[PDB]
RNA sequence: UAACCGGAGAGGGAACCCACU
């Protein structure tokens, strides 16, 4: 879709603080495979932060 | 759900059980029910298998689920029983010099599901109200049975 | 730690602890099995005592805020394999990013989660149907890349790019996962003691004596008397006066100078009673448990078989080419066999309906057509 | 190739005979924890095959004294077939009687 | 590897007590008195040093470069 | 040339042999390894040691569920000869 | 019916443990509060560790758990912040965390000690125990070896995780000697005496007392560190106090809204 | 006579003397993964619309 | 190219370097070839372990004077606790250890 | 039986609930101290093995003089063996039995063997009094070298130790010839259970 | 994977009720508290305060399950005197004990300090 | 343009090995070599 | 008096050894 596969910040709630990739996202909500814990939780897409990781110059 | 140990050795090893999701990655079973499955917790593993239909489910609930298995006709006696570490503890709590005071009977009988919800009579009322361990098991016994035993 | 050169050995299967410890009382020949420069196992506080029920028939109680403290946690490392090849005039075998516009055969996978070298990159968590390795055979190209096992959930540690003997590009990757002691997990004594970890409780609700000293882990009392491991509580007794003591005790089989009333002489030398025993306090209300608990430093071992490699379900899984049954194995997302013993167990229980569910209708339903009269098979 | 075949599947002989060889000679080294590729590398193991009834050959002889570690068997149905070596046990390499 | 920051059982910091422990052994003094001088009162904490090992010394004899 | 044999490791034979302390661990192994096993194709391989019966030498059994009272039986080998070892048996008859 | 009225003494005060003895409650409450002491008392400590790099012979998430249990100077700070998950700004800010930075590279050729002094902090008085001794190791450097890393400690308490633990051990302890018989010596004189037994060497335990309750509970409150060992026993009193403040507030709303 | 079926799930068991003799206690992956194919009817149409 | 103005015993070719030197000095009949690979490995030796040493000059040097003083400690408490044994000859009187006393 | 199979159900978990429940209060552990026997006990255990000991041996004096009488049926050697054997079983009974009455009324290994729960007097008389005669094949351990159980024994050697009696109990430890001998002694049961579980399943 | 987070045993979700009454029909004057989200640290003294109340019959709390974070209280007092008053007393006096405690302690402490 | 940068063995030196190059390290011949730390963000929640 | 997109599961095997109840 859009944001699947990006690498996003779980910005409120009990998780909140958590680096993840979104394995699956819906209209509302979305899988982040969270970095640390090995477990795949249900966030809501409004509880999420993009934070990309991308390196610039390229020269 | 209807539950088994691999060495299906005789009627109850494959005895039905209800289900209930619990957090931790493990099939969490009572102990009492090792006995039929002859199977202790150093690591066992036993397969669950779900029944897929309404005619199914109505079956195993009317013919293998655990309570109707208390008794084998193997030898008409019970392989259900008050087993391992509860029987140590039940021998010592029936003993005839424990008494308990309102405080803990108070706290043991929120432990029985059939309770009637009324304390017995403590066997001692003075000089301090204190129950025998065998005047609370009383309300653990169902119904009105007679029976005559000896112990060990 | 099995070997000191670990973090080079591209091992299939390796296990570590984070925190080994040499065994407080050793035998005197264990000195030349090089045990204590690579010792397998934690001096833990073990009661043996029959605690709420879950320290039960052979299973073992752990403190859950011992293992918050790194307690038993140890680290899993796996190790895949893979080799580019020639396949043949038409087709070649090479490591490129899977990629829709020009490679049939995709799937489900994120496959932006790897480099454009075709390996993932260490330092990447990756989990089960992840892509780890980026091979693509061309025929334009059918993506045959190689994923991590189903249900694994590790992060990327390392990845080495070589040649073989056949001069081909060669990618041994591994993974790691921290694996913390949960419940399920199956720990033994140097006894016998064979237990699974029953359930796992803080430091409030476990028992403490008259100072803050709770149990690591509790182990049911009903072990021992018919097992007879002596040894164990003899180990539990001289572990307290080795740790008292501040150096560490022998065991050496046929000592003759180590019996349980000397031992128990030098105990009573420390403020403790000269058998072990101790003043547990309940530690859900604080009362004094009436039985004085027997407790004392004892080295238990966190043995391979961890539930999360072994819990398995199936739901109208892949399926067998030949009998189109369900294939075998917790790897191929098999199905569990419905052995013919089982058969004869649904037999005798006449439930007619889940046996013939069971043998038809969950594994291989299927329909042909067949005459009134002559015809067979039609 | 030869060399590095029988070494390799662990089967005794040539790759035409293969299931004429023996087999289990040569096992993946188990680097779990040094106590096991010690005890790996110093592994007894008497040819006798499975699906044997008898136990003499599994039983614990008197004369193992010393040699082979009368505690450390496979629980399974190797029991008493596979052995291992006690701590002193040294087995002589061969000389010349001449 | 290296030794735990705390004690298992306790809960006390141990993590700051190894290289301490091991100049006093370094010294002359007997293996528990180490322990008693550096305030570990309680067995579960003494184990922690007792028993210890230091591998993460034999890891470092794998130089990356130099 | 002849070809190819696998070397079993911290032998005679091995490059690590006779060697310190330091090198083992300057060539990324440990100085715990015992040795005593092969690489093929980068598996360690072990040679699990395979009993037999001793040769040369005479044994007298008694086969009950034969026709034979006696067996002296005796795996003869001269010594690792091209000919395997061969077994003469001097048994003697039941009646 | 109405409260009874508990007592303190102190009898030991330094600056790692506290021993003290309440007496004239109930053991309910006694043991209550021990609990408290170990699990629900606020405690800052790092929940949080994003490393730029890592080059040590320890694993990222080896490096990640020993920094979680460095103690950090919670005396005042605590009380100030936010739980981390009930704050409303995104990410960390000062309100909700203290910012923690260990940025480290050995050049020198013997090997460096990653010790907590090089666990730089965002604020002056939340820091790694180091103000007035050897300081907790966190890794072991070899040349060319570095561990380069971001980390935010969060407000938490021992019920999550025992990083949040702010006492070593809690030693308590009531009726040393064995009047209320609530346990049972199979024989009473292999027992040594309790630190509290106010009891001669003749006799082994004292008399039992049939009609007497538990009073005199002795404690002892061994710091980590992280809070002064008096201000852990103040805090948990105010913890749970508040939880049955807590508590009886949705109590009453249950009550009216019935 | 023996074959392998849909819909098992195989685990370590461990103690648990909370749970009535006839209750098993399974972890919450095995039951999010396997299913009871349930008919639909007007008594439970929004249960199973919800679901 | 790159190898002819860039030293060989820099960094990690050391023990390569070692063994290398060892087997050119081995193939060699001559006298002055084995005479100079021995010259070139002891000096290679000798800087190699100075800069080993140098690494471990610290935080190891400590753990094995450690090690070696309790080993050596241990051996003297084992000698001390034998001349005990040996003091404390008077009455062996407890119950719980035997040994057969066949025919 | 009287009533249905439902409130048996609630009978079951509502006697673990509250007994396991009111465990929490009683406590229960076993350790050392309920293995140790009073020096008093060890004194008669001692003097029984003793007594036993010095009967083989007398039997032995017997049998090498040719004067035990072959009992009906057995032959000589195999009433020999049956004497030992008797003699040896008293003892380990006797010992065990001894040790029974001596334990008191707090001793965990009592309260869980009277309980049925686990354990049997057997365990109790061999942890604390004396573990026993080891066999293999139902006989004593035969002679494995020529005419001897162990290279540390002598030739002809029909004794109580010399043959496998073990006389120390699991708190005393094992003599190394007793321990490889009750080595020998368990592999059995390990190798039936081995062919039992293929053989019945059939 | 299947380990719940363990924020589960004191944060509240979103419908949960922090206490829930209900009445008990087995006998008159009983209802059951059952408290989300916690334990026995909070269980505990509310049972020993309501049995120190002359008018509480009955007083006694329970885990259900411990790896499901919920306690529930049953009180049972007399006709005259419903146990909504007695729980909620058995905490403001309980609540009145911890603070007593707690201003004790703070000058004690002061006290103990230069003293 | 990032060249997919590797460290070697023996070495230990950044070598630039693009698609259809032989691994070998710049200097003094290695066929051995690894991969680079990743990027990515790493963020370990303490626990 | 106007407004750009539509494709879906890649689908694999024998043997031997080791291990678990
Ligand atoms: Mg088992
Ligand atoms: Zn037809
Ligand atoms: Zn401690
Ligand atoms: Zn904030
Ligand atoms: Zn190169």
């Amino acid at each position: 879709n859009e944001l699947i596969g990006q690498t996003v910040r779980i910005s409120q709630g009990p998780y909140k603080g958590y680096i993840g990739v979104v394995k699956d996202a819906t209209e509302s909500t979305a899988r982040v495979e969270l970095h640390s814990t090995c477990q795949t939780i249900s966030v809501d897409r409004q509880r999420l932060t993009t934070v990309g990781s991308r390196r610039p110059g390229g020269m | 759900v209807i539950f088994n140990r691999q060495p299906t050795l005789h009627k109850m090893s494959m005895m039905g059980h209800r289900v209930r999701i619990l957090p931790w990655s493990t099939f969490r079973l009572n102990l009492s029910v090792t006995t039929p499955y002859n199977a202790d917790f150093d690591g066992d593993e036993m397969n669950l298998h779900l029944p897929q239909s309404l005619e199914t489910r109505a079956e195993i609930q009317e013919l293998a689920m655990v309570p109707r298995m208390i008794v084998t006709p193997q030898s008409n006696r019970p392989v259900m029983g008050i087993v391992q570490d509860t029987l140590t503890a039940v021998r010592k709590f029936t003993k005839r010099d424990v008494f308990l005071e309102r405080g803990e009977v108070m706290n043991l009988l929120m432990f029985l599901s059939t309770w009637d919800g009324k304390v017995p009579q403590p066997a001692i009322l003075k000089p301090r109200p204190l129950w025998t361990g065998k005047q609370i098991f009383s309300l653990i016994i169902p119904g009105h049975i007679n029976c005559i035993r000896t112990h060990s | 730690v099995y070997i000191t050169n670990f973090h080079v050995r591209m091992d299939t299967l390796a296990h570590v602890l984070y925190y080994p410890q040499k065994p407080l009382v050793t035998t005197r020949s264990m000195e030349y099995l090089r045990f204590r420069e690579l010792p397998a196992g934690i001096n833990s506080i073990v009661a043996i005592a029959s605690y709420t029920g879950y320290n039960q028939e052979d299973s073992v109680i752990m403190n859950r805020s011992a293992v918050d403290r790194g307690f038993f946690r140890s680290v899993f490392y796996r190790s895949y394999k893979e080799q580019e090849s020639k396949k043949g005039f038409d087709q070649e075998e090479v490591f490129e990013k899977p990629t829709r516009e020009t490679c049939q055969g995709m799937r489900h996978a994120i496959y932006d989660k790897l480099d454009d070298d075709g390996l993932i990159a260490p330092g990447v968590r990756v989990s089960g149907d992840d892509v780890i390795i980026g091979k693509t055979v061309t025929l334009t190209k059918r993506d045959c890349s190689t994923f991590l096992r189903t249900s694994e959930t590790g992060i990327v540690d390392q990845v080495m790019v070589t040649l073989n003997q056949e001069g081909y590009k060669f990618c041994k990757i591994r993974v790691r996962s921290v694996r913390i002691p949960q419940i399920g997990d199956k720990f033994a004594s140097r006894h016998g003691q064979k237990g699974t970890c029953g359930i796992q409780y803080r430091q409030e609700d476990m028992p403490f004596t008259c100072e803050g000293i709770t149990p690591d882990i509790i182990i049911n009392p009903h072990a021992i008397p018919s097992r007879m491991t002596i040894g164990h509580l003899i180990e539990c007794l001289q572990g307290k006066v080795s740790a008292n003591k501040g150096e560490i005790g022998d065991a050496t089989p046929f000592n003759d100078a180590v019996n349980v009333q000397k031992i128990s002489n030098l105990l009573s030398d420390y403020g403790y009673h000269l058998r072990g025993n101790e003043v547990l306090y309940n530690g859900f209300t604080g009362r004094k448990i009436t039985s004085q608990i027997f407790i004392g430093p004892t080295y238990y071992q966190r043995l391979k078989h961890m539930v999360d490699d072994k819990i398995h379900s199936r739901a109208r899984g892949p399926i067998q080419i030949l009998n189109r049954q369900p294939m075998e194995g917790r790897s191929r997302d098999g199905g569990l066999r419905f052995g013919e013993m089982e058969r004869d167990c649904q037999i005798a229980h006449g439930a007619a309906q889940f046996l013939r569910e069971r043998l038809f209708e969950a594994s291989d339903p299927y329909q042909v057509h067949v005459c009134n009269l002559c015809g067979i098979m039609a | 190739d030869g060399l590095k075949y029988s070494l390799a599947t662990g089967n005794w002989g040539d790759q035409k005979k293969a299931h004429q060889a023996r087999a289990g000679v040569s096992q993946v080294l188990n680097r779990l924890t040094f106590a096991s590729t010690l005890s790996h590398l110093r592994r007894l193991n008497s040819p006798i095959g499975r699906d044997g009834k008898l136990a003499k050959p599994r039983q614990l002889h008197n004369t193992l004294w010393g040699m082979v570690c009368p505690a450390e068997t496979p629980e399974g149905h190797a029991v008493g077939l596979v052995k291992n070596l006690a701590l002193m046990a040294y087995i002589s390499v061969g000389s010349q009687p001449s | 590897m290296i030794i735990p920051v705390r004690c298992f059982t306790c809960g006390k910091i141990v993590g700051n007590k190894w290289e301490a422990y091991l100049g006093l052994l370094q010294a002359e003094y007997t293996e528990g008195d180490a322990l008693d001088a550096l305030g570990l009162k309680r067995y579960c904490c003494r184990r922690m040093l007792l028993a210890h090992v230091d591998l993460i010394e034999k890891l470092l004899n794998y130089a990356p470069l130099e | 040339f002849i070809g190819k044999i696998p070397i079993m490791l911290r032998s005679t034979y091995c490059l690590l042999n006779g060697l310190t302390d330091r090198d083992l661990c300057e060539l990324n192994e440990c100085p715990l390894d015992p040795g005593g096993y092969f690489i093929i194709n980068g598996s360690e391989k072990v040679l699990i040691a395979q009993e037999k019966m001793a040769t040369n030498t005479v044994y007298v059994f008694a086969k009950k569920d034969s026709k034979y009272a006696y067996t002296g039986e005796c795996r003869s080998c001269l010594e690792n000869s091209s000919r395997p070892t061969s077994t003469i048996w001097v048994s003697m008859l039941a009646r | 019916p109405y409260a009874n009225q508990p007592t303190v003494r102190i009898t030991e005060l330094t600056d790692e443990n506290v021993k003290f003895i309440i007496e004239n409650t109930d053991l309910a409450v006694a043991n209550s509060i021990r609990r408290v002491f170990i699990a629900e008392v606020p405690i800052i400590a790092i929940d949080w560790v994003q490393i730029d790099a890592n080059s040590s012979v320890l694993h990222d998430e080896f490096i990640a758990h020993r920094l979680g249990l460095i103690p950090l100077t919670s005396d005042d700070i605590v009380d100030k912040l936010q739980y981390s998950r009930d704050c409303t700004c995104e990410e960390f800010c000062p309100e909700c965390s203290v910012e923690f930075t260990l940025d480290v590279r050995c050049n020198e050729d013997q090997t460096r000690h990653v010790t907590s002094r090089d666990l730089i902090s965002n604020s002056p008085r939340v820091i790694p125990v180091t103000s007035r001794q050897d300081d907790i190791l966190i890794v072991k450097l070899r040349k060319g070896q570095e561990l380069r890393l971001r980390a935010y400690a969060k407000k938490g308490f021992g019920k999550e995780h025992a990083k949040w633990n702010p006492t070593a051990g809690v030693a308590f302890e009531y009726d040393p000697d064995n009047a209320l018989r609530h346990t049972v010596y199979p024989k009473p004189e292999e027992w040594p005496k309790s630190e509290y037994s106010e009891l001669d060497e003749d006799e082994s335990q004292a008399p039992y007392d049939p009609n007497g309750k538990p009073e005199r509970f002795y404690y002892n409150v061994e710091s980590c560190g992280s809070l002064r060992p008096e201000t852990i026993v103040l805090s948990a009193l105010s913890g749970l106090k508040k939880k049955l403040s807590d508590l009886q507030t949705q109590l009453s709303h249950e009550i009216q809204s019935d | 006579m023996g074959k392998r079926v849909d819909f098992s799930a195989r685990t370590v068991i461990t103690p648990d003397p909370n749970l009535s003799i006839d209750q098993v206690g399974v972890p919450r992956s095995i039951a999010a993964n396997m299913t009871f194919a349930e008919i639909v009817t007007p008594f439970n149409i929004d249960r199973l619309q919800e679901l | 190219e790159k190898e002819r103005f860039r030293k060989a015993p820099p960094n990690y070719a050391m023990k390569k370097t070692q063994l290398l030197k060892e087997k050119a000095m081995a193939e060699d009949l001559g006298d002055q070839d084995k005479a100079k690979q021995i010259q070139d490995q002891l000096n290679e030796l000798e800087e190699r372990a100075e800069a080993l040493d140098r690494q471990r000059t610290k935080n190891i040097s400590a753990i094995s004077y450690i090690n070696q003083r309790n080993r050596e400690w241990n051996i003297v408490e084992s000698e001390k606790a034998l001349v005990a044994e040996s003091h404390n000859m008077k009455n062996q009187q407890m119950d719980p250890f035997t040994r057969r006393q066949c025919k | 039986l009287e009533m249905g199979h439902d409130i048996t159900r609630l009978f079951y978990s509502n006697i673990q609930t509250v007994i396991n429940n009111w465990l929490l209060i009683e406590g229960h552990t076993i350790g050392i101290g309920d293995s140790i026997a009073d020096s008093k006990t060890y004194q008669d255990i001692q003097n029984t093995i003793k007594k036993a000991k010095q009967d083989v041996i007398e039997v032995i004096e017997k049998a090498h003089n040719n004067e035990l009488e072959p009992t009906p049926g057995n032959t000589l050697r195999q009433t020999f063996e049956n004497q030992v054997n008797r003699i040896l079983n008293d003892a380990r009974d006797k010992t065990g039995s001894s040790a029974q009455k001596s334990l008191s009324e707090y001793n965990n290994f009592k309260s869980m063997v009277v309980s049925g729960a686990k354990g049997s007097k057997i365990n109790i008389s061999q942890v604390i009094a004396v573990v026993g005669q080891q066999n293999v094949e139902g006989k004593r351990i035969p002679f494995g070298f020529k005419h001897r159980t162990l290279p540390h024994f002598i030739k002809d050697d029909y004794g109580p130790e010399s043959r496998g009696f073990v006389e120390n109990s699991y708190l005393a430890g094992l003599t190394p010839t007793e321990f490889f001998f009750h080595a020998m002694g368990g592999r059995e049961g390990l190798i039936d259970t081995a062919v039992k579980t293929a053989e019945t399943g059939y | 994977m299947n380990a719940p987070p363990a924020f589960e045993s004191f944060l509240l979700f979103e419908g949960e009720k922090k206490i829930t009454i209900n009445k008990d029909t087995k006998v008159p004057n009983a209802c059951l508290f059952t408290i989300n989200k916690e334990d026995h640290t909070l269980g505990n003294i509310i049972k020993s305060q309501l049995l120190k109340d002359p008018q509480v019959l009955f007083a006694g709390y329970k885990v259900p399950h411990p790896l499901e974070h919920k306690i529930i209280i049953r009180v049972q007092t007399t006709p005259d005197y419903s146990p909504q008053e007695a729980f909620t007393n058995a905490i403001t006096d309980l609540i009145s004990e911890l603070s007593l405690l707690e201003e004790r302690f703070r000058v004690a402490i002061k006290d103990k300090q230069e003293g | 343009q990032q060249p997919m940068i590797y460290i070697c063995g023996e070495c230990h030196t950044e070598n630039e090995i693009k698609s259809r190059d032989p691994i070998r390290c710049r200097e003094c011949g290695y066929r051995i070599m690894y991969k680079k730390r990743t990027k990515r963000l790493v963020v370990f929640d303490a626990r």
